[PDB]
């Protein structure tokens, strides 16, 4: 069966609420929801439709009715963000998941990631190998799209300074190495041009 | 879904007997029946679990029997503890249906009732609702058929009836008929009277009042 | 021991939300399996919702005569057990149960029994508002019968003394009628003796407590 | 409590074996069946194996069927799951859940991996462009990580931001380190890079100049 549809992430103010929808194709039974710290096991949050686990904070409800189901969380901590995926049971008696969403709480002010370009190296160019480095820095909510205009790109990782930050690894041929690459943080789109 | 049938709804009963009361399903549960005891307006306690075990907390006099389609409580002694209501459920697939239930009433000799009929209230006949109110006292065995005629004709849908739960000294029973008649009903009849039929009774003894 | 408690029983109009909340105190409340059970007055038992534990996904089901208007819910951090009715209809006014249903062994998926019951809050449904009883002598017209009967009743468990009190043996009190219009009905028997009949001066005591009303009332031959 | 943890599970060749074990206590494992879902790195969740508490039927996952078994060793209270002929993007940290998903353990990371020790190689990346400015080294083909990467032989300790490395297609992760310096400062301090590959005990010693 398909994967339950899910926003990929939501963006909420500190101390104000959430709204995540499961609207998925048939789940015809209860919606589970779970909670993921990164680096830490899923735990759950919401049983059944609206039921809450011992430990779990009252902010936590939920809901459902006909084919969708949301998690309300009223007041969100900082603390509190994590990835939150919903779960259901299908009529063949196997489960199905959902992709996932973030909750990206605006803890610290919005900034426009700062980028650097990064061309062939020398050695890279004697030895026949190109490496287009395209590094994110500064990036705030961690949720950033690199394109390559003339590819792997690692998924965002918090920096030490509180700020997101990415690169993007792009392969070319010595034959083949103008290049540009386009970032995206919220809306504006960033270009460097190499 | 599945049904449940407890017979018989009334079983009468002395202290110290045997009694057998049965609960029969639709499909076979395969032993998954609960027996539940309720006393008059108080909590109900599992009695019977598993068909045969015994739950903790009940003591050796009750027991049950049987598998597949028919179920029974055999109680050895009858104590005055445990003369109440008697509940089977099933617990096979869902929904956890209950029977109709079985009442215990202590065994006593065959007392025929006295009818007392209560005129119309002076109070109310103003008031804008006039009823007539039958009483009987100290009546065996619980079932007891009243019919309100007026004028020589039966009249239905216009009663309300009581019934008085065992008394804890002598084990009778008090039954009140209310006939509901607007103040054009209660003038537009000459007689009215109460029939009532009691095992006790010979023949249906009528009191009638004069408007 | 095990103790089990219900509240948010009360008086609610037709087709209005009410919520019933079971706490739960003296034994795990995750690992339980918790059903409600709701008894009409002077009708039998009836079964109303299940929902099983935390550890076998908690699949709420319900009775066909329920299903589509009673949603369960339950909360393990404060061991609360929540039933929610909307569309709530006349025929719905019973005595409502909290029921904790025991597993097979220590935890499994087939249940056995209703072991721990509450002591039960009363839901009535009415359309009437709160009205004070009416009492309507009933003169005697060897053992004479006198009494007084309660008329429009509302929203109420009455009481009724005879003779202030004073005459206990004999006292019959019938069972409350739901009326027609949405009042209750309520009859008082008193045997005595003929003689004594107009000797002592019978007095009765009404005591409406929702309606805060005191009515008395002197029952003498006609 | 009801505490689950599982092992057994390490880097194994394309097409190998592994057999992942569930360890389960405060809780009768006979009662309930355990579920496995596996994280795929940069993914979320998804259902791999399944089986009832009596073990009546076995529910697989159809991207792994025919390919992986589960069997519950109901008699020493574990839970074993058998892998064969695994393919290259199997690769994630793998779940053990109790049947309706209640309790979670810490997960086992198994990884499909044919690349073995290999050395990085030090591509000099020079800033190009000019207050400040930005240089470092790339670390590529490293296998696997975690790679120490120093400026100035740990004498730079500011400005020195360390990318996280990437697992590209080739099957050997990169890595890239970047100094952001004054541009004054760019013909006298000296830029050198050391790579301590502590997977492959071998330690690369870099240069940067302008």
């Amino acid at each position: 069966d398909i994967e339950l549809t899910q926003p990929p992430s939501v963006s909420v103010a500190p101390g104000q609420t959430a709204r995540i929808s499961c609207s998925g194709d048939s789940i015809g039974t209860y919606a589970y929801w779970y909670q993921q710290k990164p680096g830490q096991a899923p735990v759950l949050v919401i049983y059944a439709d609206d039921n809450r686990p011992s430990g779990i904070p009252e902010r936590f409800s939920g809901s459902n009715s006909g084919n969708t189901a949301t998690l309300t969380i009223s007041g969100t901590q900082a603390e509190d963000e994590a990835d939150y995926y919903c779960s259901s049971w299908a009529t063949d008696n196997a489960p199905v998941f959902g992709g996932g969403t973030k909750l990206t709480v605006l803890g610290q002010p919005k900034a426009a990631p700062s980028v650097t370009l990064f061309p062939p190296s020398s050695e890279e160019l004697q030895a026949n190998k190109a490496t287009l480095v395209c590094l994110i820095s500064d990036f705030y909510p961690g949720a950033v799209t690199v394109a390559w205009k003339a590819v792997e790109t690692t998924t965002p990782s918090k920096q030490s300074n509180n700020k997101y930050a990415a690169s993007s690894y792009l392969s070319l041929t010595p034959e083949q190495w103008s290049y540009s690459c386009q970032v995206t943080h919220e809306g504006s789109t960033v270009e460097k041009t190499v | 879904d599945i049904q449940m049938t407890q017979s018989p709804s009334s079983l009468s009963a002395s202290v110290g007997d045997r009694v057998t009361i049965t609960c029969r399903t639709s499909q076979d549960v395969r032993g998954a029946l609960a027996w539940y005891q309720q006393k008059p307006g108080k909590a109900p306690k599992l009695l019977i679990f598993d068909a045969s075990s015994l739950e903790t907390g009940v003591p050796s006099r009750f027991s049950g029997s049987g598998s597949g389609t028919v179920f029974t409580l055999t109680i050895s002694s009858l104590q005055p503890e445990d003369f109440a209501a008697y509940y089977c459920q099933q617990f096979l697939d869902f929904p956890f249906t209950f029977g109709q239930g079985t009442r215990l009433e202590i065994k006593r000799t065959v007392a025929a009732p006295s009818v007392f009929i209560f005129p119309p209230s002076d109070e109310q006949l103003k008031s804008g609702t006039a009823s007539v109110v039958c009483l009987l006292n100290n009546f065996y065995p619980r079932e007891a058929k009243v019919q309100w005629k007026v004028d020589n004709a039966l009249q239905s849908g216009n009663s309300q009836e009581s019934v008085t739960e065992q008394d804890s000294k002598d084990s009778t029973y008090s039954l009140s008929s209310t006939l509901t008649l607007s103040k054009a009903d209660y003038e537009k009849h000459k007689v009215y009277a109460c029939e009532v039929t009691h095992q006790g009774l010979s023949s249906p003894v009528t009191k009638s009042f004069n408007r | 021991e095990v103790q089990l408690v219900e509240s948010g029983g009360g008086l609610v109009r037709p087709g209005r939300s009410l919520r019933l909340s079971c706490t739960v105190s003296g034994f795990s409340f995750d690992d339980s399996a918790m059903s409600w059970v709701r008894q009409a007055p002077g009708k039998g038992l009836e079964w109303i919702s299940f929902i099983k534990s935390k550890t076998y996904g908690g699949t709420k089901e319900y009775a066909a005569s329920v299903k589509g208007r009673f949603t369960i819910s339950r909360d393990d951090s404060k061991n609360i057990a929540y039933l929610q009715m909307n569309s709530l209809k006349t025929e719905d006014t019973a005595v409502y149960y909290c029921t904790r249903g025991a597993p097979y062994g220590g935890n499994s998926d087939y249940y056995y029994g209703l072991d721990v019951w509450g002591q039960g809050t009363t839901v009535t449904v009415s359309s009437a508002s709160t009205k004070g009883p009416s009492v309507f002598p009933l003169a005697p017209s060897g053992t004479a019968a006198l009494g007084c009967l309660v008329k429009d009743y509302f929203p109420e468990p009455v009481t009724v003394s005879w003779n202030s009190g004073a005459l206990t043996s004999g006292v019959h009190t019938f069972p409350a009628v739901l009326q027609s219009s949405g009042l209750y009905s309520l009859s008082s028997v008193v045997t005595v003796p003929s003689s004594s009949l107009g000797t002592q001066t019978y007095i009765c005591n009404v005591n409406h407590k929702p309606s805060n009303t005191k009515v008395d009332k002197k029952v003498e031959p006609k």
